[PDB]
């Protein structure tokens, strides 16, 4: 009954007590690594048939 | 022509069938001949815990038919000093103390009544229902039990099934006819309607009532009843399969032998008497008996025919006139008279008495009317002519009394009381029943359209067609059973030999969560069905399952018919429709449930699951 | 009252929370990578198409070697294929016909599934002398098994349609911790790469971040506005992506405690199914009812490409490890191999 409601606000204060960087900052870092293995993706960059196991190996 | 087995895997089927009805219990399939068969064969042969128990309940068996005191004396001793005894009484479950001293006490005292060991019986059928009929219905036997159920419960009689010969009798309505079984070669006598003169003369009526009254009668083996083994009906026959009685009736034996002396009456009147106690504790009367019902067998033994005008009374009293003139009570022949089995002990004396004179006992100088012999029955009371004896006499004036109330069999204990008159005083009526007697007269070998039927009048006729269980496992057991098992477990080992060598081996139903399988045919196709919770999946010979049909995508599961043949009709969501066929009555009810009760809980079950169900 | 401000204080901290959050919200990862040049248009083929299934298809899992995987269907199978030559390497009918979800050990010594039965059984592959046989039968969940993955041959985790995840240990067949805190049917779940976190998504249109060992809830995430089907890591772990019905994917990052955008079109209007990011990370592939695989510019939210090639829901997806292939499971009871 209030075992849980006492349950949920310790919850909510832990989750409320965490280290928040800016959104800036967190985008940069997911471009950043975008950008640093954009060459080893093969979704990204059509490989070669002669590195393509479903193709030529 | 033959009898041919369903596969094994037929018991996927069956036993689910059999539980909703709960026939898988251990009384149910014990009490019945072919059940008994093989529960017998897997307990001496399959499981030495049980073996001993039915070693020695065949033993009393045995015992309970040995005729003499003589013969019981000596088995009763041989019995309990048997050492079938003291293997039951020294290992796992011996008989009970209070059992034994019960056995031994009579025993002791040297009466043996062929009741002797029904103490024991009881007990050994309480050690055998539970953990040993759990082992056999996980036995082959059970599995084999099913194949032959599944033969009965699908019996479909024409007239192509049976070798009619000479004919043996006529009547007003049909034939009746000499006939040979094709399957099994048992000699049958079938009795022949004709639905086109039936409803001409408002006889389906009798056709109808006729084939109830047999249903009522045609259980126990009664040795003195022409009883009811098969009923079926084609376009226009209704046909019944009875005992094969080739001796003429009595009416043409008497005309033709003259008058029979007392000794002579008193051996048919016995067997009469038994075949009347039998029918008066299933709690019908005859009403119509008379010299020309009375069939001769082969041996000159007697059977009571033609049970059409007989009666229930079980919960509500017959009232009115039915019968033939001058064999019928004051009771019945009074209407809106509540009377009962008292209305044959009249008819017996009425018809005995013209077996000694030549006719009825009311019907004096050839008398041609018909209000004729109620006058004598109801007023006069018959008196005998001297001729007859002290004893004779004394019988007949007891069964042709008026009064229900002072008449032999009509003052509580019925045939009991019929059997103690001193007319009978010379009899042994268990031998009697055993037909031991010599028969007075063995009879010589060899002699003795402008109307439409309306379906509606074939309505009549709806569930006419049945089958005494009791009649054709006795029939099966005395014939072919033995022989179609022996075949039908080399070519089930063959096919598994087989199957060996190709390689699997290892069986697709078991392991997961299905919940049926057997063999259908789609459109046609037969192949080997897989019900599972939310699929029926399906087969050819060769390979495991390459097609199926999900719950889900089932709409409805209707009967519907094809070729005068009953089949499922699958509904399926694209406007489609898919078409099965069972091999067997059976099998179309049980897939027809499984798979009406598989979709709808698979789609209820869909429904509440996210990543399962259909979304917007 | 004591229930009094016990929902007054839990309301105040969800207003802090989200103050905190918006605080932190200074930019957007669009205005971010607005200098970035587009992917252009992506555009696969079929290089493989797995025929077997009898049945709907209801979840795939790639192995580590980026050529064997495995996946569950409706006919009550579990088929381990050669993406290779799309010959199948194992066929393992299941004790329950109601599976929903299957994982590929790391090792690849061993495959799990579980569906309506409640349970997660474990299979071992590389047997005892020769077949292929149930190891293990994890018991315990109150629900469907939605999901699980594991963590090596020892642990695995699990979603439920009883609210909660739970981590199990294999040999003793017991939950070492329990995940309780969503308020609905758990529909997936996914491990980050250090498998000392994972997060997971609902039917209560949250997501949630777990830690493995403490078995404490660390963050909350909301804004879809209905439920949560499938949920992926971006590669580096700092991020994930989550599929919901309301034709919405999107994207959290943990650092930053929040939303980072939104991937949708006004002609997609049906559920996501599944997701999953390529090698980089810069592709986001999800699955939809509408028997299409939309492929999202995950830096620029533009929709780079779409896998048409099902006659049916597309009802999970994944990419191998190396990045060569995106696998396609559908409910027309085909995988197909893109490239
Ligand atoms: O039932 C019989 C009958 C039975 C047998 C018989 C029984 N078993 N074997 C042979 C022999 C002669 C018969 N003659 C007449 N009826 C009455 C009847 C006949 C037909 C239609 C209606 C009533």
């Amino acid at each position: 009954s209030i075992a849980q409601a006492r349950k949920l606000v310790e919850q909510l204060k832990m989750e409320a007590n965490i280290d928040r960087i800016k959104v800036s900052k967190a985008a940069a870092d997911l471009m950043a690594y975008c950008e640093a293995h954009a060459k080893e993706d093969p979704l990204l960059t059509p490989v070669p048939a002669s590195e393509n196991p479903f193709r030529e190996k | 022509k033959k009898i041919l087995l369903p596969e094994p895997s037929i018991r996927s089927v069956m036993q689910k069938y059999l539980e909703d009805r709960g026939e898988v219990t251990f009384e149910k399939i014990f009490s019945q001949k072919l059940g008994y068969l093989l529960f017998r064969d897997f307990c001496l042969n399959h499981l030495e815990e049980a073996r001993p128990l039915v070693e020695f309940y065949e033993e009393i068996k045995k015992y309970e038919k040995l005729e003499t005191e003589e013969e019981r004396v000596a088995r009763s001793r041989e019995i309990f000093d048997s050492y079938i005894m003291k293997e039951l009484l020294a290992c796992s479950h011996p008989f009970s103390k209070s059992a034994t001293e019960h056995v031994q006490g009579h025993l002791g005292k040297k009466q043996v009544p062929p009741d002797l060991f029904q103490p024991y019986i009881e007990e050994i059928c309480q050690n055998l229902r539970g953990d040993v009929f759990q082992k056999f219905i996980e036995s082959d036997k059970f599995t084999r039990f099913c194949q032959w159920k599944n033969v009965e419960l699908n019996i479909h009689l024409t007239m192509n099934d049976f070798s009619v010969h000479r004919i043996i009798g006529r009547g007003g309505f049909g034939e009746v006819y000499g006939c040979r079984k094709a399957d099994t070669g048992k000699m049958y006598a079938m009795k022949c309607l004709d639905k086109k003169r039936i409803k001409m003369k408002q006889g389906e009526t009798l056709a109808l009532n006729e084939r109830i009254m047999l249903s009522l009668v045609s259980t126990g083996d009664c040795p003195f009843i022409v009883c009811m083994s098969y009923a079926f009906h084609t376009p226009d026959k209704l046909s019944f399969i009875l005992d094969l009685m080739n001796g003429g009736d009595l009416h043409y034996h008497l005309s033709q032998h003259g008058v029979f002396s007392e000794a002579d009456m008193r051996f048919y009147a016995a067997e009469i008497i038994l075949g009347l106690e039998h029918m008066h504790n299933r709690f019908v009367v005859y009403r119509d008996l008379k010299p020309a019902n009375i069939l001769l067998d082969e041996h000159g033994h007697v059977r009571i025919s033609d049970l059409g005008l007989a009666c229930d009374f079980s919960k509500k009293k017959p009232h009115a006139s039915v019968g033939t003139h001058g064999y019928m009570a004051p009771e019945v022949l009074q209407k809106g008279v509540a009377y009962d089995s008292s209305a044959d002990w009249f008819s017996l004396g009425c018809m005995l008495f013209k077996l000694l004179r030549g006719h009825s006992p009311f019907r004096q100088h050839k008398t041609k009317d018909k209000h004729e012999i109620d006058r004598m029955t109801l007023t006069m009371a018959v008196e005998l002519p001297d001729s007859f004896s002290p004893e004779l006499r004394s019988l007949l004036e007891g069964l042709l009394q008026r009064d229900v109330n002072r008449r032999l069999g009509c003052l509580g204990r019925g045939a009991q009381e019929v059997k103690e008159s001193p007319f009978f005083r010379s009899l042994d009526w268990q031998m009697v029943f055993l037909q031991k007697y010599p028969p007075p007269l063995i009879p010589p070998r060899g002699e003795v359209k402008g109307i439409k039927l309306l379906d509606s009048d074939q309505e009549l006729y709806r569930n006419f067609p049945l089958t005494i269980s009791e009649r054709w496992q006795q029939e099966v057991a005395e014939t072919v059973f033995d022989t179609i098992n022996a075949e039908t477990d080399r070519l089930e080992a063959r096919k598994k030999a087989k199957n060996k060598q190709l390689g699997h081996e290892e069986d697709y139903a078991l392991g997961k969560d299905c919940i049926m399988h057997g063999y259908m045919s789609k459109m046609w196709q037969r192949r080997y069905f897989y019900l599972f919770p939310n699929r029926l999946e399906w087969r050819g010979e060769g390979e495991a399952p390459q097609s199926l049909l999900t719950m889900e995508e089932i709409q409805s599961v209707e009967e519907t018919q094809i070729k005068e043949r009953k089949c499922l009709l699958l509904k399926i969501r694209g406007g489609k429709q898919f078409i099965l066929q069972c091999d067997s009555d059976p099998e179309l009810v049980q897939w027809k449930k499984e798979l009406r009760d598989a979709y709808r809980e698979a789609q209820q079950l869909v429904q509440r699951v996210p990543k399962m169900k259909n979304k917007p | 009252s004591e229930l009094d401000q016990l929902r007054q204080e839990a309301e105040q901290l969800k207003n802090q929370i989200r103050d905190a959050r918006k605080a932190c919200a200074d930019a957007t990862l669009s205005q971010i990578t607005n200098n970035i040049d587009p992917v252009g248009r992506i555009q696969m083929r079929t290089r493989r198409t797995l025929r077997g299934h009898l049945a709907k298809i209801y979840a795939m899992h790639w192995g580590t070697d980026s050529r064997l995987l495995v996946s569950a269907s409706q006919d009550g199978k579990l088929i381990i294929w050669d993406s290779y030559t799309t010959n199948k390497v194992h066929a393992i009918p299941l004790r329950s016909s109601w599976v929903m979800t299957c994982a590929y050990a790391p090792s690849g010594n061993y495959v799990a599934c579980g569906g309506l039965d409640n349970i997660c059984s474990i299979y071992n592959l590389k047997t005892r002398e020769g077949n292929v046989r149930v190891s293990r039968e994890l018991a315990g969940h109150t629900g469907y098994l939605s999901c699980c993955r594991f963590l090596d041959d020892n642990q695995i985790v699990t979603s439920s349609g009883d609210t909660t995840c739970a981590l199990w240990d294999i040999e003793t067949g017991q939950q070492t911790t329990t995940f309780t805190g969503h308020t609905g049917d758990v529909m997936s779940l996914s491990l980050a790469p250090d498998t000392r976190l994972f997060v997971s998504g609902a039917c209560d249109a949250s997501a949630k971040l777990w830690d493995v060992r403490e078995g404490m809830c660390r963050q909350t995430f909301t804004g879809h506005e209905s439920d949560i089907n499938a949920i992926c890591f971006f590669p580096n772990g700092n991020a994930f992506a989550t599929g919901s019905d309301d034709a919405t994917c999107r994207l959290f990052d943990l650092r930053a405690d929040q939303e980072l955008m939104t991937y949708s079109h006004d002609n997609i209007i049906c559920g996501i199914t599944s997701v999953s990011f390529s090698k980089s990370g810069r592709l986001l592939l999800a699955g939809y009812d509408d028997f299409n695989c939309n492929v999202w510019d995950a830096l620029k939210a533009d929709r780079a490409g779409v896998l048409a090639g099902h006659d049916n829901r597309v009802s999970c997806l994944g990419v191998t490890d190396d990045g060569m292939a995106v696998a396609t499971g559908s409910w027309d009871s085909f995988l197909k191999i893109w490239n």
